[PDB]
């Protein structure tokens, strides 16, 4: 009872609860997925139409750091946005003091400390977002998920949003299929895949795709939209075989 | 640090801790204030009644502020203390910058102006305290008395009482003291002044303290034994 | 810059000239050094252009705020020594003050009061500040008198200015006079310097040394 | 109403919700209706104007901003206040640092990014107002929703406020028509009338108690008032 | 009697409230002495029940959401 | 949130009284008993620890009596701690008005402060309010003898007589009875030890429970002295008056 | 299109009181006139207060 | 406790609705806006017969121009006042120029908002309140007579007439018959006394009235004691002709 009232307080047997609870909230954001490639890295999100309303392409929840770090996220999306400025003050104060842009693990760890203040004290709330974001510097590609409790992992793959599990299984089976890694320009393709299977779950309303990507050997370590002719290839080829 | 609201609003209009301030003020000792036409007359009631304990160096409830201003103060007398303090600093800051002393009117406003901003603040409780201010404007015979509120409202009156019994007072205040015919000399006055205290300190003469200012920075105390005489007169008159 | 008052009978004159100088350059004739800072006090301009003018528009608000504050209108003497306290804070930056703040209330009777950069503050009857302060003493002094009416003291002032305005480099243009009753100042206007000069050189006989 | 979680912004619920923000989004739904809907020249915003009682008038609730970008709000009025300024202020800062028009775009981001900082501290509360921000730029027209959430999306059309959903039908239905509506002026401001009138149920229509804002690529932001709708109306 | 002269003087007030006026109107004419009831005896009736039964609002409190 | 936390010490109750002042007039009366007489020739100040077992150093402590300045000794009632923070900030505000008047401070203002200070924790800032009471013992030219003592609440009064500590009311009628306004020093020193031996609430009065301070003007070319006794000078004047 | 958000039990709610409506002019048929008006007779809807600062 | 910071999940701030409570319980305030004089009238409401009816203010004047009744707690309203007058002067150092009337009201109205939390350095140097509404009246040359009425909520509205205070219902009644478009001075003047002896606790004198104007000459300007005690004594004339 007064241990679910609290913050920062730890319960008799030992978890902080409200870090349990800060959970619900990625669970109810759409799907949201990234794939490690042997290039680099791979970004795609489901954009829900929610209206006749909206406007295409115009909505992007795709938000780049810097011009080699793609970020993505799920949760309470006002709460995204806010992180995605934070990560921007420390890139850049890092490129004054060291002059180059900052190295990938380096990114992950601040980025981190950050989110762990809001479990320190009990006057700020958890931060209620699950974010993806990774590039390609020196050491190569990474991908990272960061945790509303403070944490991250590296990873083959990895994704978030209500549409988890299915996309959590096909991507075993790009493991499996691909065990020494597909090329970031197939990857483009397999990403869509794996959009319009998790998209049964979330089939209330209709989607838009977007897909992003950052690999040294295609736009030169620089993150981008896929657009135009590439964006087409990859919509027909996911549609077709999942009907 | 601390700045919780303690001005909660109560929903029928009011605030809880404004109500309380009035209270505390009821609690405290008596003092009743007169203006005849050429005199004020301040008296309070002392429980400093006690035998062995002193009145020399114990102080009194009517304090002087200025040479022409002087004060009398009901309520917590912790929080007395304060209110002369500001009042003081105030007095000379007035001398200092605008010369000339304190009109009475502007250091009614100002002890009101401390009282009210306490109240505004989150991290301090309202001054349980209402004041008398009485003096003469510089340069002139005008008697003025002044009274205060801790919610910081401000009037003046003809004569009124705060703290504990003032409704007896004031009942025969409205009797005794014509509002178109004001007592005639200062003897006058001071006699009418007493009757009013020895209807709540139940006789004595050695418990109530009366002091009176008159224009020209006269503050003068009455001392025992004019207190017992006027006592004594008022004895034999009543009894007759 | 010849910025004159003197107490008399029915009141205040102020008296003052308009050439203000930059320099050699002769900038502008036209400057009036009168400051009216609401309608029962009047502040000159002597020193420097910036510190005063300014300055005394700020006095102004002070007034319009002791007004409504007591609703009793500012003292003359209380007026002053705001406006003194204020410049003694910046003490040591430069900036320049010779004002004469002139005013007739019903408590303290016609009162000039001189208040200047370094902190000094005087009361007196006579005060006359800048580059014409010892010629206009002088012709002022000997022609002075507590007694006076109040047409003659008018013409009082016009000679003042007038003879500091001949022989000083800086004091020329024009002069102004205005006259303080209680009720407030009421100005008396601005004759002209060089039309000025030419009456009373003939009319009274006086400059004989001048040519003409 | 509270039991369970209804204090601050601070405590988090288990069941995922914040009540506040949930408390603040009901908060806009009891003022005025208004309607925005744009085309590729012009802007529109309609939006009810409103009184206490017939002796007082009615009450100001187009803002203008700038000379090319303006705000109407919907709820709060003490709250409109506040952000109505702090728009002002970015839009000067933009124009005198980089002397650039602040694009709506970014305007929209920044005003999301204010919101944030007053639900993850302890005190302050949520702001509790609706702005539909319309505006004219080089990248054509914009209509930006912002919700007290911080959420802002872009849309062809929207209205929120009271009885709204009376207008929201009409303005999907006639999607089709009015972004193929450009060049006349008169043509977009009378479509935007008779999707404000499906709202007024139970609401007669005055023709003084109607605010109209339109922009576009050659006139600056105006409000229309008084005799100027009673042309159109 | 003007029925609208007693309804001005009063506040807002229920109808279980305007029947005590008849009823203090009444103990007054008892205590007058009197065998009618007058104009005289519900204007001072008014005055009495109006201040007294206003005076303290119950708790004066209530509330209990926040 | 935070807010449940709050203790609010700054709210008046419905009394209009501070409950929290209250409760700390108590924390006085558990502590052990401390009583003034003034005397014309004199002020005894006189005070029986609380403390008691039998490996106390008396002769060490000081505990009760402290030395202000060498006119003004005070006796204290209340928690030590608390005390020790207040008695350094009178020194100090002692010796600063000694430095700007070359005057050793009169004995109102001194007291004065003291009670300024005290009055601010329950004004403003959810302090908890000091666990403390003073008796003020000091000599000056102005008045003469001067006696005051100030409770937690920061209101001071003067007296002629007055105890603090326990039994408060059992103290203060004994001395109604006894005290004459002519009492010498030595006689005062014996009205101190009668009162102090019936409401001691262990069985006998000793020596080492007692503490014991004179400030007299019978010190030579008008000057006045101080002196703590010593706990063997104490028990000189046990057998004196007849406790042992 | 008249509704929104009204449950079944409110819409019962409306066809009745659209044809009271009728049987107080005295009406036999119920027009399409009264079933708009008996749409603002049964909501959950009196509003709490006539707004104030919203 | 209800925060300051928290929501009723109807969508309202409890201070906001507890504040219009505090302006109803204080004396009765009429204003009546003409187009040839704004009149002003309070109600003092004097508590005992030895109390002094003219040290008691509850018409301000906040410039040469700009006059103002306020109604509720006088205490809140101190600072208010204070805040406003320096503003006007303000203004008119800086504009050489009578500051707009509707103007001063959004600055008064700015200081309302403030009651907040007063969180990190930012100065909210109250934490609570300002219940009092005022009646800003005032004259410019932009707009005619103006008359706005201020809330403690931040929230203003122009106005032809408004009551406010105890009597504010039974006034307002009376208003939206008797306000009309051809009003004179004089006959404003007369029917604001008449509308303020109704719901005066007391017979209508001038010992518990205040009048008072701001005409275009004039400027502000409150009437003597002894020009109101006139003009009660005619409108018991009009009255027992009828």
């Amino acid at each position: 009872t007064g241990y679910d009232l609290s913050n920062s307080v730890f319960s008799p047997d030992g978890r902080n609860f409200q870090v349990e609870y800060a959970v619900k909230a990625v669970e109810n954001g759409t799907t949201s997925i990234g794939i490690k490639c042997n290039d680099g890295v791979v970004f795609a999100v489901e954009k829900l139409i929610t209206s006749k309303l909206l406007v295409p392409q115009k909505n992007v929840k795709i938000q780049v750091v810097d011009r080699h770090i793609g970020c993505v996220y799920s949760g309470l999306i006002p709460d995204g946005r806010h992180l995605v400025n934070r990560g921007r003050e420390e890139a850049a104060s890092f490129k004054k003091l060291y002059k180059t842009p900052i190295p990938i693990p380096a990114f992950a760890d601040r980025l981190g400390q950050y989110v762990q203040a809001h479990t320190l004290y009990n006057s700020v709330r958890p931060f209620g977002v699950s974010t993806i974001f990774g590039g390609v510097d020196k050491n190569g590609a990474h991908l990272y998920m960061l945790e509303p409790s403070g944490s991250y992992w590296g990873y083959k793959g990895a994704a978030t949003g209500k549409g988890r599990q299915s996309a959590k299984a096909e991507l075993e089976k790009l493991v499996d299929h691909h065990p020494e890694g597909l090329s970031a320009r197939e990857a483009v393709k397999q990403a869509a895949k794996i959009i319009y299977l998790a998209h049964e779950d979330n089939k209330e309303k209709d989607f838009e795709l977007e897909i992003s990507w950052c690999s040294l050997s295609e736009t030169n370590g620089l993150h981008k939209f896929v657009k135009g002719d590439l964006l087409q290839e990859a919509i027909d080829f996911a549609q077709k075989e999942i009907n | 640090g601390y700045d919780r609201a303690l001005s909660i609003f109560s929903p029928d209009g009011h605030i809880f801790q404004v109500e309380y301030a009035l209270e505390a003020v009821k609690r405290g000792t008596c003092a009743v204030g007169v203006k005849g036409k050429n005199c004020v007359v301040l008296g309070c009631e002392r429980r400093s009644t006690l035998k062995l304990q002193d009145t020399r160096i114990t102080p009194s409830k009517v304090s002087k502020i200025d040479s022409h201003v002087v004060l009398s103060f009901s309520g917590l007398n912790a929080d007395s203390r304060i209110l002369i303090e500001k009042a003081r600093v105030e007095a000379q800051s007035h001398r200092l910058t605008l010369e000339d002393p304190v009109t009475v009117e502007y250091l009614t406003r100002y002890v009101a102006g401390v009282q009210q901003r306490y109240t505004q603040s989150g991290g301090v409780r309202p001054f349980g305290v209402s004041t008398l201010i009485a003096g003469f404007d510089p340069r002139d015979d005008e008697p003025k008395l002044y009274q205060t509120e801790p919610s910081g409202i401000y009037s003046s009156w003809s004569a009124q009482t705060i703290g504990r019994n003032s409704k007896t007072v004031r009942e025969f205040l409205e009797k005794n003291y014509d509002r178109k015919e004001p007592p005639a000399t200062v003897e006058e006055c001071v006699k009418l002044t007493v009757r009013s205290l020895l209807e709540v300190v139940q006789t004595g003469a050695k418990n109530i303290e009366i002091t009176v200012v008159k224009p020209d920075s006269d503050i003068v105390a009455l001392s025992s034994e004019e207190i017992n005489q006027y006592v004594t007169q008022i004895e034999q008159e009543k009894q007759e | 810059t010849t910025t004159l008052a003197f107490r008399f009978q029915g009141g205040i004159i102020v008296a003052v000239d308009s050439r203000a100088t930059a320099g050699n350059w002769v900038a502008s004739q036209t400057v009036k050094k009168v400051i009216e800072i609401n309608p029962f006090l009047l502040g000159t301009m002597a020193g420097g252009a910036a510190d005063c003018q300014f300055w005394e528009t700020w006095l102004g608000s002070q007034c319009r705020l002791h007004e409504l504050r007591e609703k009793e209108r500012i003292s003359v003497a209380a007026a002053s020594k705001i406006l003194s306290n204020l410049v003694y804070q910046y003490k040591g930056a430069g900036l320049s003050m010779g004002t004469m703040i002139c005013g007739y209330t019903r408590k303290e009777g016609p009162t000039i009061y001189y208040v200047d950069s370094d902190g000094t503050r005087l009361k007196g009857d006579i005060f006359c500040v800048g580059s014409g302060q010892t010629f206009a003493y002088g012709v002022l002094d000997s022609n002075y008198k507590w007694d006076l009416s109040v047409e003659d003291a008018l013409y009082l002032g016009k000679r003042s200015i007038l003879a500091a305005a001949h022989r000083d480099a800086y004091s020329g243009g024009s002069v102004n006079l205005y006259h303080v009753t209680e009720d407030g100042w009421i100005y008396h206007g601005n004759h002209d310097v060089g039309e000025l000069f030419w009456k009373v050189k003939e009319e009274e006989g006086s400059f004989n040394n001048v040519i003409g | 109403f509270r039991n369970n979680y209804d204090g601050d912004t601070v405590t988090f619920s288990p069941t995922g919700r914040l009540f506040q923000v949930e408390y603040a989004l009901e908060a806009i739904k009891q003022g005025s209706v208004t309607v925005g809907l744009r085309s590729n020249t012009h802007a529109v915003l309609v939006a009810l104007k409103r009184n206490a009682d017939e002796l007082s008038s009615y009450q100001k609730k187009i803002i203008k901003c700038d000379e090319h970008m303006g705000l109407s709000l919907a709820g709060l009025a003490p709250d409109a206040r506040v952000l109505s300024n702090y728009l002002r202020q970015q839009c000067n800062y933009s124009s005198l640092v980089f002397n650039r028009k602040l694009a709506v775009e970014r305007a929209g981001h920044l005003l999301c990014d204010k919101a944030q900082k007053n639900t993850q501290s302890y005190g302050g509360r949520p702001y509790g107002v609706g702005l539909l921000i319309i505006g004219y730029d080089k990248s054509g027209a914009h209509l930006l929703e912002f919700q007290p959430s911080g959420n802002v999306t872009e849309l062809y059309g929207t209205a929120i406020g009271a009885r709204s959903q009376g207008a929201k039908t009409y303005l999907e239905r006639t999607l089709d028509t009015f972004i193929k509506i450009d060049g006349n002026p008169d043509e977009l401001i009378k479509a935007g009338v008779e999707a404000i009138s499906q709202s007024l149920r139970d609401e007669s229509l005055t023709v003084d108690n109607l605010s109209i804002a339109i922009v576009g690529k050659d006139t600056p932001f105006t409000i229309y008032d008084g005799e100027a709708v009673a042309k159109y109306i | 009697i003007r029925w609208e002269l007693i309804s001005r003087l009063c506040p807002n007030s229920t109808g279980a409230e305007l029947r005590s006026v008849c009823t203090e109107a009444g103990m007054f004419a008892i205590r007058a002495r009197r065998k009618v009831a007058t104009e005289k005896d519900f204007l001072k009736a008014v005055d009495k029940v109006i201040s007294g039964y206003k005076k303290f609002s119950s708790t004066s409190r209530y509330m209990q959401y926040n | 949130g935070s807010r449940r936390y709050d203790s609010r010490t700054t709210i008046f109750s419905p009394e209009g009284r501070l409950y929290q002042v209250e409760y700390a007039l108590e924390s006085i009366s558990h502590a052990g008993t401390a009583i003034g007489i003034m005397a014309s020739d004199g002020i005894v100040l006189a005070a029986e620890r609380k403390v008691t077992s039998t490996l106390l150093e008396q002769d060490t402590s000081t505990e009760k009596l402290y030395k202000l300045n060498d006119k003004i000794a005070v006796a204290v009632a209340g928690l030590t701690a608390d005390a020790e923070i207040l008695i350094n900030t009178a020194r100090i505000h002692a010796q600063n008005y000694l430095k700007t008047y070359n005057e050793d401070i009169p004995v109102e203002i001194l007291v004065r402060r003291l009670s300024d200070i005290k009055q601010g924790y329950t004004q403003h800032g959810g302090l908890r309010p000091f666990g403390v009471s003073f008796i003020y013992a000091g000599y000056d030219d102005r008045y003469g003898y001067q006696l005051y003592t100030s409770n937690p609440s920061g209101n001071y009064t003067g007296w002629k007589a007055i105890s603090v500590g326990a039994n408060t009311s059992a103290a203060q009628t004994l001395l109604q009875m006894d005290y004459k306004d002519d009492m010498k020093v030595d006689d005062a020193i014996e009205l101190a030890l009668k009162t102090l031996s019936k409401t001691t609430d262990s069985s006998a009065l000793t020596y080492d429970r007692l503490e014991f301070a004179t400030i007299r003007k019978g010190a030579n070319d008008g000057e006045v002295y101080q002196k703590i006794f010593k706990p063997q000078e104490i028990k000189d004047i046990l057998v004196k008056t007849g406790i042992t | 299109r008249s509704t929104d958000e009204f449950n079944g039990a409110q819409l019962k709610a409306v066809t009745v009181e659209a044809g009271m409506i009728a049987l107080r002019n005295g009406q036999s048929s119920v027009k399409h006139e009264d079933f708009v008006e008996g749409i603002s007779e049964v909501q959950a809807r009196k509003s709490k207060s006539v707004s104030f600062y919203a | 406790d209800r925060g300051v910071s928290t929501f009723s999940p109807e969508g309202r701030l409890f201070q906001v609705e507890y504040s219009l409570e505090a302006i109803k319980l204080g004396s009765t305030a009429i204003g009546i806006a003409t187009k040839e004089g704004v009149v002003l009238g309070v109600e003092k409401r004097a508590t005992s017969p030895l109390l002094e009816s003219d040290s008691i203010e509850k018409i301000v004047e906040i410039d040469r121009h700009i006059g103002c009744a306020m109604s509720g707690l006088t205490a809140d309203a101190r600072s208010m006042i204070e805040h406003a007058r320096t503003a006007a002067v303000t203004h008119n150092l800086y504009y050489d120029e009578d500051i707009n009337v509707e103007s001063l009201t959004q600055s008064v109205c700015d200081l309302a908002l403030r009651f907040g939390e007063g969180a990190s350095g930012e100065e909210r140097l109250m934490s609570r309140p300002f219940g009092v509404a005022l009646l800003i009246a005032g004259h410019d040359a932009d707009d005619g007579y103006q008359l706005f009425h201020a809330e403690p909520s931040g929230t203003f509205y122009r106005y032809n007439a408004k009551a406010i205070g105890s009597g504010s219902e039974g006034a307002q009644a009376e208003l939206l018959n008797e306000w009309h478009s051809s009003l004179t001075l004089k006959e404003a003047e007369l029917l604001v006394l008449k509308i303020l002896k109704q719901v005066m606790e007391e017979k209508l004198d001038e010992n518990n009235a205040q009048l008072s104007c701001i005409t275009k000459q004039d400027g502000f300007k409150i009437y003597d004691n002894e020009k109101t005690a006139e003009l009660i004594k005619e409108l018991k004339e009009k009255e027992a002709a009828e």
